[PDB]
């Protein structure tokens, strides 16, 4: 009987807070399918090919194979729509710096490599971890692998250079660490936070990135999100093709056969079986198709929307962009889909302290300005909730409403007015 | 005419199948020269009794089965499976020619999946029959004077024959409780005979038949029709025909490494991808002739009857002109410069009708940008605009029902 | 005595080059790891076909009889081997268990521990076919463990019931074919490699 | 300017042209019109001809309710992405990116269109920057200073 | 057939005895008898709700 | 309230109780039990039925 994970009691009571001591850095990676393989079938050469006698008898069936082409055609373009609904958010093809002074920070997995297409070194594992005559074709994409890389590389440098800025107007300037404490500041956690654990914040980051480059390169089993998009086109058309052998009660499966053996009056009504099985066998595999490319049409919208929210902004909605509250994410392109490293700052070392709602001084309530009221042990202080520091309790930290009397809870202590 | 209108808006659009036609036609039958032995049957002194029905197997001749079905002699000429018109253009690994007299009635007995006392005591005939069954009046030779007693059928049997089995026994049959006892009241002798007269009426007459049977394997042929072979051509696009593999495509010549037993090989989808020439231990790859789709791009029409084609998946060298990865693209001017894509026709190329003619170029996908970073650099907005952006949205469809009783049967 | 076949008795199936392929067939297969006979001698069943093997050193095995009777009322299929020529005939014989005592109405004739011979015959369609592989092996000579495929040798089309057979006179197997489903790895330049007996077990139903 | 909202109408068009036109095929019947054959054939072979009508009408119909099913399936994508803009959009202020126009998002207001809705998106777009040095903190007697 | 059978404006040519439109429906006819055109138009038909 | 749920169950059984009352249809069969046309009609026709 499978277990849906270990029980805990949460040590609830009316008078006690835990806070934070501590945090982690996590990269979280999120995979998303954005097209498929444009594969089309002209409905003719399928049912038929070569035959004239066959041509012949399918113009009495009249709009089908017209309707069916119509069908993949528009599948096989709306891949190119998805795509571009993705990547080619950006105006204009921003380029980093030569000189990688990012506050300690580094890059250098997720920036494109110019020796090698000039994708990641990220992007190069997420590359290789994925992988005519009846006729069917397959149509190349309209934006190349290299041209999908040139607009994740784009995305990225606005980014790392700019912050949110180059998503609402022209990229404006600022340093990677000052971005980051309005990321921090944006997440309620105060801006000296990160300037003061800056090395180990950066620290956290590079060694996160490294367990990235790791896990993928140790296992495909991540990727199986974009391998299943390739496995159910392969099985569909694997399937559509199996079926040109069958009988359907014709006296061969092989139409050639069926023309040297017979003369018109019989040869016509065994290719009208063939050619009413195989178009049946057609209708259903487009059918498929098409609900299958509705499929994969939501997930490059929702793609589109995590690029939009995620990585040209900061998400407040939660586990958007990955678990812990979202400081920023990175797009990554992979065959088929993308791939968003996903930036977020989770608390790591709960403590327990004694809470009051309010305070009393001189017959008067006070409450916190921003945070909570905490104490250690005997002694009373205010602390922001996402983070322990206490600060004094003072009349600037505070704000008054009123008489002692209302407040279910509230405690005895100085207010120091500097 | 493709679109159904006489304007067309700026885009790329599939009109036709390219295809490239057989420039000669091929036919490749084994060395073989004698006549196969048809007259030892039509022509032979008696049949044997239904019941016991004769079977000889012919091999390793020419069938001109002309000689047989243009003859006014067969009062009846049936085939399944087959047409007889077409015979003179096949092959078969082997032909069984089967042979007895029946009764002029019963000769309808004598066709696919059929029952009755003939088709199912005496001669039995497969569901998925191919072959011709040959039947003529024997009244002149058969039938005799006071009756010929020499012809005889089964009546009663234990249990329906198979397909092709054959059943010679004389032993009694048993209709109720009572024992056979060589003899008796629901006991009988199975085996009775028409006793042919050359007075009896036409249903009773007695007609000779034959019966020929045709298999079709993956295997060599050893009987094919009289059909002259031709010398093979190479390279070029070609209609064959190798033993009845009746096809198009280019020839070459081919490394298979075939064991000698093997006599053509099939592709991943079961299409035949090689053959061996039925004169010389000579293995040829057969490869389909070039077609692929054709998409015409074009400006609006209210612009310029200027046009460009693209070949889909095809190759230059074998269809201004330029080798795009979509296809070969003829009537479009490559160009070094990019520009924002136009008409898109894929793997990074567009199109375009500029300073005028059609243009193809690789996408440009925005203006390159440096941003002025630095540790200790910002940029700060002095001013700001309003802009107001509409988007538009669609909600619903026209609400369509249709009556499908009167779409489908019309009152 | 008896012993275990392995994966012994594959042959190719049909006149048909395939390479780089998984071709899935029907037809009379010995099945995987089925329980064949070991003999020195007698008249034996022949069922829906027979695969049969022998140790290929002192070659004192040389031929088979085929039939209903094996002496008179009808036909028996004869097949001799000698250096200088196989040779094969249809006859309605009256010998005993050693027509080489000599050596009747014929309808056919035909001309054309070290190491394990392998045969397989099979009696259906267009009538009587031989397939056969001869391969060096190691001394114990109790099947092995490997794998290889049996090539045709012929096809004759001589129409005979057979219900029986006997080796003509080394130790050799007999094993009888069942029609069963496999998947042969035709792996390049036309040769099977592996195959699946579907049937045997779950695992080789789900390949 | 509206091409969504007139191509929704062309395939509704395109669609029904194809099912009326798909009247006019015999599907191996003597004639497509289902009065020929019952004003020249008596009921044992009429039956046959009818029935090869029936089969091709009703794959014909068939096949044009699947795609309309498949093609209501995109609209009602649609029309809650719509009903999501208008409350997030209209009736509040977005703070998603893009969600709302280019810029950072002011308000937006709805406008009526044939089958659709029209939001003409209100933002804040920052021009004409200026560069600036710098600093994360300044330092006073020793304390170090940080902006609220 | 069954229709509503009214007067029309059609400008058949004398060779011309029927008009089509594209549902293989006959759209108007030429009286053999008196040789104007009449439109052919459906009976009235619709769905009916309770 | 609850009429989201019970759409979506009652949907499942109406298309269940299409699928199997589709079994008793003729399709222009001479019938549309299997076994009948079997006790009727001879292979060749039975068949094509
Ligand atoms: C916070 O965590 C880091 C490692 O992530 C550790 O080195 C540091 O000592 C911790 N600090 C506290 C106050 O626990
Ligand atoms: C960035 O990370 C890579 C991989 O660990 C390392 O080789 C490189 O030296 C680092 N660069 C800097 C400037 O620390
Ligand atoms: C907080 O208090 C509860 C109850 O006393 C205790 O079980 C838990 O371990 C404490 N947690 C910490 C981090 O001290
Ligand atoms: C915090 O509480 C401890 C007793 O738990 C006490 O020793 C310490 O003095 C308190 N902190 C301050 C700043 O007084
Ligand atoms: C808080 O102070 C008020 C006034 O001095 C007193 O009445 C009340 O009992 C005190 N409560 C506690 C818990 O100290
Ligand atoms: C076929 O016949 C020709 C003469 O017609 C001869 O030259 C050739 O060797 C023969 N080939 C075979 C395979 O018998
Ligand atoms: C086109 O065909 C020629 C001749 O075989 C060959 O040289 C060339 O590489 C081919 N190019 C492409 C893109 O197929
Ligand atoms: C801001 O832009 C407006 C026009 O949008 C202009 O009138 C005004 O002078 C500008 N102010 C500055 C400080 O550039
Ligand atoms: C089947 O195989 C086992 C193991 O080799 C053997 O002991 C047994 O006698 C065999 N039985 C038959 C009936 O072949
Ligand atoms: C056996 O060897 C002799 C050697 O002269 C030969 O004549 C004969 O054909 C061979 N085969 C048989 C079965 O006798
Ligand atoms: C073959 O001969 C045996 C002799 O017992 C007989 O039982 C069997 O019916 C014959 N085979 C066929 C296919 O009739
Ligand atoms: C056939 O393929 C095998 C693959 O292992 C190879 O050993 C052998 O040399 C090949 N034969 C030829 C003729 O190339
Ligand atoms: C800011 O500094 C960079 C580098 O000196 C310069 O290119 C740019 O023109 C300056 N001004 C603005 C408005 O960005
Ligand atoms: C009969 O039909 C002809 C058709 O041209 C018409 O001219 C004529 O007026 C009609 N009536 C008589 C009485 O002929």
């Amino acid at each position: 009987t499978m277990s849906l994970g270990a029980e805990n009691s949460v040590a609830y009571s009316n008078n006690s807070i835990a806070i934070p001591i501590n945090f982690t850095i996590s990269v979280t990676t999120e995979i998303l399918p954005v097209s498929m393989t444009k594969t089309s079938v002209d409905c003719t050469m399928y049912i038929c090919g070569d035959s004239t006698e066959c041509s012949n008898l399918l113009l009495q069936y009249g709009s089908f194979c017209t309707q069916l082409n119509r069908a993949l055609t528009g599948i096989a373009v709306e891949q190119d729509k998805n795509t571009q609904e993705v990547f080619a958010q950006v105006k204009q093809i921003y380029k980093t710096p030569p000189i990688k002074d990012f506050g300690g920070f580094n890059f250098s997995q997720i920036l494109p490599d110019p020796s090698k297409s000039k994708r990641s070194f990220i992007e190069d594992l997420l590359f290789n971890k994925v992988t005519k005559f009846n006729g069917l074709t397959v149509l190349p994409p309209l934006l190349t692998d290299e041209m999908i890389a040139q607009y994740t590389s784009a995305l990225l440098a606005g980014t790392i250079t700019s912050g949110w800025t180059f998503g609402a107007g022209a990229a404006l300037q600022i340093p990677f660490a000052m971005q980051m404490a309005y990321r921090f500041n944006g997440i309620g956690v105060t801006q000296n936070v990160l300037y003061e654990n800056q090395k180990l914040i950066a620290n956290q980051f590079n060694s996160a990135i490294g367990k990235i480059q790791d896990s993928l390169s140790s296992t495909a089993s991540a990727l199986g999100k974009l391998q299943d998009v390739v496995n159910q086109n392969a099985q569909a058309l694997n399937t559509l093709v199996k079926q040109l052998s069958s009988n359907f009660g014709a006296i061969s499966s092989v139409l050639n056969d069926i023309l040297a053996r017979l003369d018109k009056v019989e040869a016509e009504v065994q290719i009208d079986r063939l050619i009413t099985g195989r178009l049946q066998s057609l209708q259903t595999y487009v059918t498929q198709q098409l609900i299958r490319a509705a499929e994969i049409r939501a997930s490059a919208n929702l793609a589109a929307t995590k690029m939009s929210e995620c990585v040209l902004g900061q998400s407040k909605r939660v586990d958007f962009c990955g678990k812990g509250y979202h400081l920023m994410s990175f797009p990554q392109s992979a065959p088929h889909g993308v791939v968003f490293l996903h930036v977020t700052y989770v608390p790591a070392q709960e403590k327990n302290f004694t809470t009051a709602p309010a305070i009393c001084h001189d017959g008067k309530a006070h409450f916190p300005r921003e945070g909570v009221f905490v104490s250690n042990g005997t002694h009373w202080f205010v602390t922001q909730r996402n983070f322990y520091e206490p600060q004094i309790i003072t009349t600037h930290n505070t704000f008054v409403s009123g008489n002692c009397d209302v407040v279910i809870g509230i405690v005895n202590n100085t207010v120091y007015d500097p | 005419c493709t679109l159904k209108s006489f304007t067309v808006e700026k885009g790329i659009y599939q009109t036709s199948n390219f295809r490239v036609q057989p420039t000669e036609s091929i036919v490749r039958f084994p060395n073989i020269t004698n006549l196969c032995p048809f007259g030892e049957v039509f022509n032979a002194t008696r049949f044997a009794s239904v019941y016991a029905w004769n079977r000889k197997r012919i091999s390793n001749c020419v069938a001109d089965y002309s000689v047989l079905y243009n003859s006014a002699s067969f009062s009846t000429f049936k085939c399944y499976g087959v047409s007889p018109t077409k015979l003179n253009d096949l092959c078969f690994t082997n032909v069984y020619a089967d042979s007895f007299v029946i009764r002029g009635d019963e000769v309808r007995q004598i066709a696919p999946g059929q029952t009755g006392k003939i088709a199912d005591y005496n001669y039995k005939l497969p569901d998925d029959f191919t072959g011709c069954v040959i039947a003529w009046n024997s009244n002149n030779l058969d039938s005799k004077v006071g009756g010929n007693y020499n012809y005889l059928y089964r009546l009663f049997r234990k249990s329906n024959l198979k397909p092709f089995e054959r059943d010679i026994s004389t032993e009694i049959y048993q209709a109720g409780s009572t024992p056979c006892n060589g003899v008796g009241f629901n006991c009988y002798f199975p085996l009775q005979s028409y006793g042919f007269q050359p007075t009896y009426g036409v249903g009773y007459q007695p007609y000779r038949v034959v019966v020929l049977s045709f298999e079709l394997l993956h295997a060599p042929a050893t009987v094919c029709g009289p059909k002259k072979s031709t010398n093979l051509v190479k390279n070029k696009c070609v209609n064959f025909n190798f033993n009845g593999l009746t096809g198009t495509g280019v020839l070459t010549e081919s490394n298979k490494k075939f064991l000698p037993f093997q006599q053509f090989g099939r592709d991943i989808d079961d299409t035949t991808d090689a053959v061996r020439d039925p004169q010389t231990l000579e293995i040829l790859d057969i490869t389909p002739c070039s077609f692929g789709g054709v998409s015409v791009i074009t400006p609006g029409t209210n612009t310029s009857n200027q046009v460009a084609v693209l070949y889909q998946g095809v190759n230059c060298t074998e269809v201004n002109v330029f080798q795009t990865r979509a296809g070969c693209l003829i009537g479009a001017e490559h160009v070094n410069n990019s520009y924002e894509c136009d008409i898109p026709i894929g793997a990074g190329i567009c199109a375009s009708y500029q300073t005028q003619s059609i243009i193809a170029y690789t996408m440009s996908l925005g203006a390159e940008n440096s941003v002025a970073y630095s540790n200790n650099s910002i940029a700060i907005p002095i001013n700001f605009t309003i802009s107001v952006t509409t988007e538009i949205l669609p909600v619903s469809m026209t609400k369509t029902s249709v009556d499908c009783t009167m779409y489908i049967c019309g009152d | 005595a008896y012993t275990n076949s392995f994966t012994r008795g594959v042959y190719y199936p049909d006149k048909v080059f395939r390479s780089s392929v998984l071709h899935s067939t029907q037809d009379l297969f010995l099945p995987f790891f089925s329980n064949v006979t070991w003999f020195h001698n007698p008249v034996l069943p022949f069922n829906d076909g027979v695969y049969f093997a022998s140790t290929e050193k002192s070659n004192i095995i040389r031929g088979w009889i085929f039939g209903t009777t094996l002496d008179s009322k009808t036909q028996s299929l004869l097949i001799v081997n000698n250096a200088t020529n196989v040779v094969i005939k249809v006859c309605e014989f009256q010998f005993c268990n050693d027509p080489f005592l000599g050596v009747n109405n014929c309808t056919f004739e035909y001309v054309s521990f070290k190491n394990l011979r392998e045969f397989v015959f099979k009696n259906i369609d267009g009538y009587f076919k031989i397939y056969s592989k001869h391969t060096p092996i190691n001394l114990v000579r109790d099947l092995p463990q490997g794998f290889s495929a049996l090539e045709p040798l012929v096809d004759l089309p001589i129409g005979i019931n057979i219900t029986r057979f006997q080796t003509l006179l080394a130790a050799y197997y007999v094993g009888y074919l069942q029609p069963r489903t496999f998947l042969l790895k035709y792996n390049e330049n036309g040769t099977i490699t592996d195959a699946v007996d579907c049937a045997l077990d779950p695992l080789s139903e789900t390949k």
